[PDB]
């Protein structure tokens, strides 16, 4: 055994890190949605015949878990999802959020912004002011941060909305669920954490160097939450900003060809075609990551 | 030379390949019929206790008197063997059918070969072979002993299929990480004598106590210091359905039994219990602390 | 709450102390654990018990 | 063989050099490791590490407790370790004020799984429990790594302090009026068969008695009220077959004179507890009686 | 016949903590009675300089400021084992047959391997736990970059406009600096970037007059570590600045022997202050300042040369270091090899 | 307090004759129960003699002996008596007192003394209105036969006339065992039996309800078909009179009934059991010494 | 609670201490406001920190 | 060589898949050398690699 004792002799920070060189990407960068039936197994339809028709259409299995197994299922969780027989790419993820057909995409998707549809940076908020801190992120009498329209996404920004009851960890904790599955979107909805997350500026990044990182097991197909320690920790830059990054997307195959046929700057630009649109890409990784190899 | 050791020899010369099959059992339990020093391999092992007409009870009762002895180290033409001291930890070996879990109680039981083949044997050598007892966890071992007695209770009435359908299910134990078919004591129709010798011991108290006890309840009932005897006399009715004015309100009692014969009914009541007693209890020979990975070796503190 | 009355009576060591964001901006953001700023002279230090 | 060889006194390990030191002495090569004195070379007590969920670490953080394993029909965890204090919400013997006290401490979701599992089954509680030992040197964390004793005195490493064993006051009782110079500690579980459900009824019971016969005779004293119930249930419910009015098993023994009352302090709430001092561990299997 | 040509076995490498360039970031000390202590601390004192106010403006009184650092504690543990079978052939030799001696000579080397496999592991764990601590004190570059850019303006606790302006640089510096060699690769833009790191690093409170010093009087400062695949690029693009050098590394750990006066204070009230005898004379003399504060006084007078790499960034000869040598074939994940999620 | 000392010195107040000290040298390594376990006990506490009573009940000596702490005599130098207390599970030499053949490997149990044919108890130690009555060490089967009869003696007396009570006590008091005869000194019906006699009759009753009808009919069906030397004797023990298939096959319920029955035979059978102590290994040819292990 | 562990280690003075009623009697009379009597040897005095 | 260092354990199913991804991207880009680019620094880097 050994007993080292570190001492923070530095007044200001004496160490710093900058991300440098990608070599590979574990993520599938896929599309397949998270299966809530494996996230909330206990939920079932009231009518008997209806559930037989729903699971048959989604293709989801309908396990007959024993009453003993369900209790541990709601606590420690389990890797309920069967691993794929072959995976040429890697782990997949794609959490889903229903939103307005008349979303103001020109003011939203073109630039990085909160998936909730109302910006909720805690650094902009006055530290240790829980009353004001919870008002700007929920109460809509105040003008919104970023775009000053009160709420681009009424079905997401509201407290108690379908995105809130279904993805906030405390509202999810009241429901039965498998904790081991990892939903990327949950980090934006942790009201009991994010409201307490605000602090003085130097103390905020210090907590960012501890609790902010999340565990993800590395051998399983789909992502799973894991006990910290044995697995390498994964910091998320978005936790400091609470603003998700837009990516390239095309309404139709036609507009996609113009991007692939273009030069190095083609990914950066955004385009529209009547009711169709094409989101621009804020970080030109698509040209860089593949060509850089 | 601090460690005590029980030496053993071999009459047959070992094959060099055979020497390595003892090294796979460095920690296996090696029961010894009687404490000694030099021991011929014919004395070694449970195989000398094998019997033909005798049933499973003979293999188990002799095992209780055997001095369990952990294997130490094979050394050429020798077998080191140490008898564990009480209260010290030792690394035994999980040769038993069921995987161990931490903290489980353990009690030795004779091996039980079943129907379909699986693991068989490795140490055949001139008729004699090195059989080893199973080391089942205790809570499962109580279930095993209950099956062999009840399966012999149905041995008298194999003729009907519904009885055979039940014994077929009692034969199949179902527990954690394991399923097994414990062999039926019934064979060649008639039951083996050692089970029939034991099955009567249960039927004795099941019947002999159904009449002899009636006389002694009424006299002790006068005290009522614990009050239960007022209801204890009605516990002897042996019935489920409520009485319906058939008037068997009071138990039947023996009539004018001879005073000398009355003593014989009680004197023989307990000699049957002395035979049945061996199956009633299982000493905890070992208590595992933490199972080693691969479910092979496991450290255990010796008990008893 | 430490023993702040001691620190201004105990002898110390003068050291260079360059660091980012002023000094009130750093201590005022609670980047250090314990702190005890005061804008005047402190009457409370001469007492001993 | 030599006459001097039998003249020799039994060998003193402490006089001899350490086995790690001896190989280094043949090469005369210093190493950074301090091999001069191996730790835990002198402890008669036997121990084994137990990984534990973080939600059950409370109360156990104070040295001296009881870790009884609890088998479960779930495939994972297959064995949820249970503190005796966690079992107090289940025991009928605990006062409703004492029960409400510690029950607030067990707000962790991992602790919530324990109460769900004791109730769902038809099997009696004593069949699912298994005594293991006592806490010492808690690791504390998301997965606590307790070093539970198997057979011996609880104490701090390097013998610096002898840990006491803690027992709640409600579960402790004294049959004798005058303590003996020695008294064994028998853990005991006694069901009170009734009707809709069979409540437990824990009673740790120090006693000068050692022999099993006299030990279960005094147990028939105050527990005779359950004895009237266990028989009355038999005539009441044919086909139903209640078994074991109670269970006794040895846990260890104590010097008796060292015993005195005390109280634990955790999560602000206090809880008075009987405090065994030099409790040598001596495990004993459950023993049925009617 | 089935011939079997001679067997081979790898030779062990001899890593050391002081030999590594990561040690330049630490002032290592030995302290035998470490198990007893609970917490350490170092109180600070800062009185603010001020400038004269103009007419019509509020002035500024002198403002004393004091703060107290603490000290985190962590341990490490490596299991290793010897089979009782091989262990009993050690001291318990039998008859002196030539065959019996072989098991003695083998068991004696079984211990030498069992120790040096762990003694070598003990040095690497100090390399690993120390680098593990720096990651907890290593804010992402765009955070530190925002400070140096707007530190100067916010003399007061940050304004709501200032806090918003500080947040504006958190994003603008995140979308471009998120990856470097993957994107731009100008030989000057890399040097322009890396030289900006040393200006953003605050100096450590204690100073080292002589330890880690370039020959002919150049004063070493700073250090950095990376995976070999990234250092393979940096050796090329910045080869004009990189030079090998025999750094004067300390030869041995320092020590912090307790004063005899401390032995009373450790028992009397369970607390200690370093060099307690030194403070007594300074009160009677009335002098405020002291020559040193123990931690810089903790030995390490000896020094030894060893070759290292350095770079000329901002006239700061930063040490270069690579940890590929000390994590090869190890079953642990390399701490420098991590990953970054992007929503 | 110090834990109770492993080594005990016993010192006699009365002066001892040479005839006495010579008996002690042959008495070495005999089991000598003690109650106090003090480091330096008086000889009055030594032995079982002080607990004798005018009733001389053999029953009360059985329960009082169970509260005793067994010890092995060692080194009888001079007046001092070194009563070492054996550790559990270790080997120890043992010296017999009661004349029993002691077959090797049987379990042993401490028992209150009986008497052989002389009735003199000769070569016993008398010491000024005091005696050294050392309880016998006996083989386990003898401990059953000596006790299972004793439980019957309280039962049979309950319904019989006093002239018929003495007729049964006269027969049950003698117990042959391994050639040698034995007899129980002064058997005594007492409240000491009644506290045990009641629970036995209660245990006899609960077993009568636990049994399945097939478990009780198993012999009456067996007599219909098979015949054997054991089965003929069993009919003499039972009332004569008072395939249709079993009435109910519920194996999950049948096995659960058996588990409660084992609770009874771990209880009712244990009433005649005494806790085992020494485990014989190799008896000496003189049958005056045997190595032994394990305690009660 | 005081700091009895300091007294158990720190050197003292050989002062005669005659007084009425034995000495254990004083512990049972609470004549002193605080005390920590104990019988056997105490391991706890070595718990320096 | 690009991925050997990370995979101390036997390769993960995600690791094996990222191993396959390099097999396609490298096989096409390096399918022919002198037939494609003839840059001096590129071939000098490719050969020392």
């Amino acid at each position: 055994t050994q007993n080292i004792n570190t001492v923070d002799m530095g007044l200001g920070y004496t160490s710093n890190t900058c991300v440098a060189y990608v070599n590979r990407v574990r993520t599938d960068m896929g599309v397949r949605v998270q299966d809530l039936f494996r996230v909330f197994p206990m939920n079932v339809y009231r009518h008997d015949e209806v559930d037989r028709w729903i699971r048959h259409a989604a293709g989801v299995e309908r396990p007959q878990l024993l009453d003993t197994e369900t209790i541990s299922m709601l606590t420690f969780g389990s890797m309920s999802e069967r691993n794929a027989a072959a995976t040429v790419h890697g782990q997949k993820a794609a959490c889903e959020l229903i939103l307005t057909p008349v979303t103001m995409d020109v003011n939203y998707f073109k630039i990085p912004n909160n998936p909730r549809g109302r910006a909720s940076c805690m650094l902009a908020v006055d530290p240790y002011d829980t009353e004001a801190a919870t008002k700007a992120i929920y109460d809509h009498r105040e003008a919104d941060a970023q775009t000053f329209a009160a709420t681009h996404n009424p079905w997401a920004s509201q407290a108690g909305c379908l995105s809130d009851v279904l993805y906030n960890t405390r509202h999810r904790e009241r429901l039965g669920y498998n904790s081991k599955f990892y939903s990327p979107c949950a980090q934006y909805f942790n009201t009991e954490e994010i409201i307490a997350a605000n602090k003085t500026l130097f103390k905020t990044i210090d907590e960012y160097l501890l609790r902010a990182k999340d565990c993800i097991r590395g051998d399983t197909d789909t992502q799973y939450v894991c006990v910290e320690g044995t697995e390498q920790l994964i910091e998320n830059p978005c936790r400091l900003t609470q603003e998700a990054l837009p990516i390239l997307s095309t309404t139709t195959l036609a507009l996609m060809e113009t991007k692939l046929k273009g030069g190095a700057g083609a990914f950066a630009t955004s385009e529209t075609h009547f009711g169709n649109y094409v989101v621009g890409e804020i970080i030109p990784l698509q040209q860089s990551m593949l060509f850089n190899s | 030379a601090m460690e005590a050791n029980i030496f053993c020899t071999f009459d047959h010369k070992l094959s060099i390949a055979d020497v390595g099959k003892l090294t796979k059992l460095v920690a296996a339990v090696v029961p010894i019929p009687q404490r000694l020093h030099l021991i011929k391999h014919y004395q070694l092992g449970l195989h000398q206790f094998v019997d033909h007409t005798r049933g499973y009870v003979r293999l188990r009762g002799l095992l209780r008197n055997m001095t369990l002895t952990l294997m130490r180290r094979v050394e050429g033409n020798q077998i080191l063997l140490h008898v564990p001291t009480h209260g010290l930890l030792y690394t035994v070996l999980n040769t038993g059918p069921v995987t161990w879990e931490k903290g489980d109680a353990l009690c030795v039981l004779p091996p039980l070969f079943h129907g379909p083949l699986a693991r068989e044997n490795l140490l055949t050598l001139g008729q004699w072979e090195l059989v080893l007892p199973w080391i089942v966890p205790m809570p499962l071992a109580l279930e095993i002993n209950q099956r062999l007695l009840i399966m012999g209770l149905f041995s008298l009435d194999r003729s009907y299929e519904e009885v055979k359908a039940a014994v077929q299910q009692l034969q199949t134990i179902t527990f954690r990480d394991a399923t097994f078919t414990i062999p039926d004591p019934v064979i060649d129709q008639h039951l083996l004598i050692d089970m029939k010798t034991a099955c009567l011991s249960m039927s004795m108290v099941a019947n002999l106590a159904s009449e002899l006890t009636m006389t002694y309840v009424r006299k002790l009932a006068l005290e009522d210091s614990s009050m239960l005897l007022v209801k204890c006399q009605e516990l002897l009715m042996r019935l489920d359905r409520e009485r319906s004015v058939g008037e068997p309100r009071t138990p039947a009692r023996p009539q004018h039994v001879s005073p000398d014969d009355e003593i014989a009914r009680l004197s023989a009541l307990f000699v049957m219990l002395r035979q049945l007693d061996d199956l009633i209890r299982e000493q905890v020979v070992f208590t595992v602390c933490d199972v080693s990975p691969d479910n092979k070796s496991a450290t255990c503190i010796f008990k008893g | 709450m430490e023993n702040w009355s001691a620190l201004e009576l105990l002898p110390k060591v003068g050291i260079p102390t360059d660091f980012l964001t002023h000094v009130k901006t750093s201590a005022g953001e609670e980047m250090f654990e314990a702190l005890r700023i005061y804008y005047g002279d402190d009457p409370e230090r001469y007492n001993i018990h | 063989m030599d006459a001097r060889a039998v003249a020799k006194r039994p060998r003193d390990p402490a006089d001899e050099d350490n086995e790690l030191v001896t190989a280094l002495k043949a090469k005369r090569e210093v190493n950074t490791i301090s091999v001069r004195y191996l730790y835990h070379a002198d402890h008669q007590a036997l121990t084994a590490r137990f990984f534990v969920p973080e939600g059950l670490v409370e109360f156990e953080a104070q040295p001296g407790a009881l870790l009884i394993r609890m088998e479960t029909g779930c495939d994972s965890p297959r064995h949820l370790y249970i503190s005796l204090y966690l079992l107090g919400i289940r025991a009928s013997n605990v006062s409703a004020s004492t029960r409400c006290l510690l029950e607030s401490v067990y707000t962790a979701s991992a602790a919530r799984a324990a109460l769900q599992w004791l109730d769902l089954g038809p099997h009696l509680l004593h069949r699912r429990l298994e005594t293991l030992g006592c806490v010492k040197t808690v690791s504390l964390g998301i997965t606590s790594l307790l070093t539970c004793v198997m057979r011996g005195y609880l104490y701090n490493t390097l013998k610096t302090e002898v840990f006491a064993l803690m027992i709640p006051k409600d579960m402790y009782l004294t049959w004798e009026e005058t303590r003996g110079r020695l008294q064994y500690v028998y853990l005991i579980i006694v069901y009170d068969y009734d009707g809709p459900e069979t409540r437990p009824g824990i009673y740790v019971l120090t006693s000068s008695i050692a022999h099993w016969q006299t030990l279960v005779d005094v147990a028939r004293g105050k527990f005779a009220r359950e004895r009237c119930s266990f028989v009355n249930r038999r005539i009441t419910r044919p086909r139903q077959i209640p078994l074991c009015t109670g269970v006794i098993q040895k846990l260890g023994w104590c010097l008796a004179d060292d015993i005195h009352t005390s109280f634990l302090v955790h999560k602000e709430l206090k809880l008075s507890v009987v405090r065994l001092d030099n409790f040598s561990v001596e495990l004993g299997d459950f023993r049925e009686f009617v | 016949f089935e011939a079997i040509f001679g067997t081979f076995c790898n030779r062990l490498e001899w890593v050391y903590f002081l030999t590594s360039g990561l040690a330049a970031a630490a002032h290592a000390i030995k302290f035998h009675d470490l198990n007893k202590l609970t917490t350490g601390k170092m109180l600070f004192h800062v009185q603010v300089p001020r400038v004269a106010s103009g007419a019509g403006l509020p002035t500024s009184r002198q403002t004393t400021i004091m703060v107290t650092k603490y000290s985190e504690k962590s341990p490490i543990t490596i299991p290793f084992e010897l089979s009782a079978a091989c262990l009993t052939y050690l001291r318990e030799t039998f008859e002196g047959t030539i065959l019996d001696k072989i098991l003695n000579v083998e068991a004696m080397h079984t211990v030498l391997r069992a120790l040096k496999n762990t003694a070598d592991a003990m040095e690497r764990g100090l390399i690993h736990s120390f680098l593990q601590t720096l990651l907890r004190k290593a804010p992402p570059y765009f955070v530190v970059q925002t400070l140096v850019e707007n530190a100067t303006l916010a003399r007061q606790a940050l304004n709501r406009i200032q806090r918003s302006n500080i947040l504006q640089s958190f994003k603008a510096k995140m979308l471009a600096t998120l990856f470097l060699l993957n994107r731009t690769r100008d030989r000057d833009y890399v040097l322009k970037f890396l030289t900006r790191l040393a200006e953003a690093a605050t100096d450590s409170i204690l100073d080292n007059p002589t330890t880690y010093t370039t020959s002919s009087g150049a004063k070493i400062s700073g250090v950095m570590v990376s995976t070999a695949n990234v250092m393979q690029i940096i050796m090329s693009l910045l080869s004009s600045h990189i030079t090998k050098e025999t750094v004067s590394a300390p030869a041995t750990y320092g020590n912090f022997v307790l004063s005899p006066e401390n032995a009373v204070t450790a028992i009397s009230y369970h607390s200690i202050l370093a060099d307690f005898n030194s403070y007594k004379a300074h009160l009677t003399s009335g002098q405020p300042h002291l020559p040193n504060d123990s931690l810089s006084q903790a030995g390490a007078h000896s020094l030894t040369p060893l070759s290292m790499d350095v770079i000329r960034l901002g006239e700061k000869t930063v040490i270069m270091e690579n940890l590929r040598r000390v994590y090869k074939n190890t079953d642990t994940k390399d701490p420098l090899e991590r990953n970054v999620d992007l929503t």
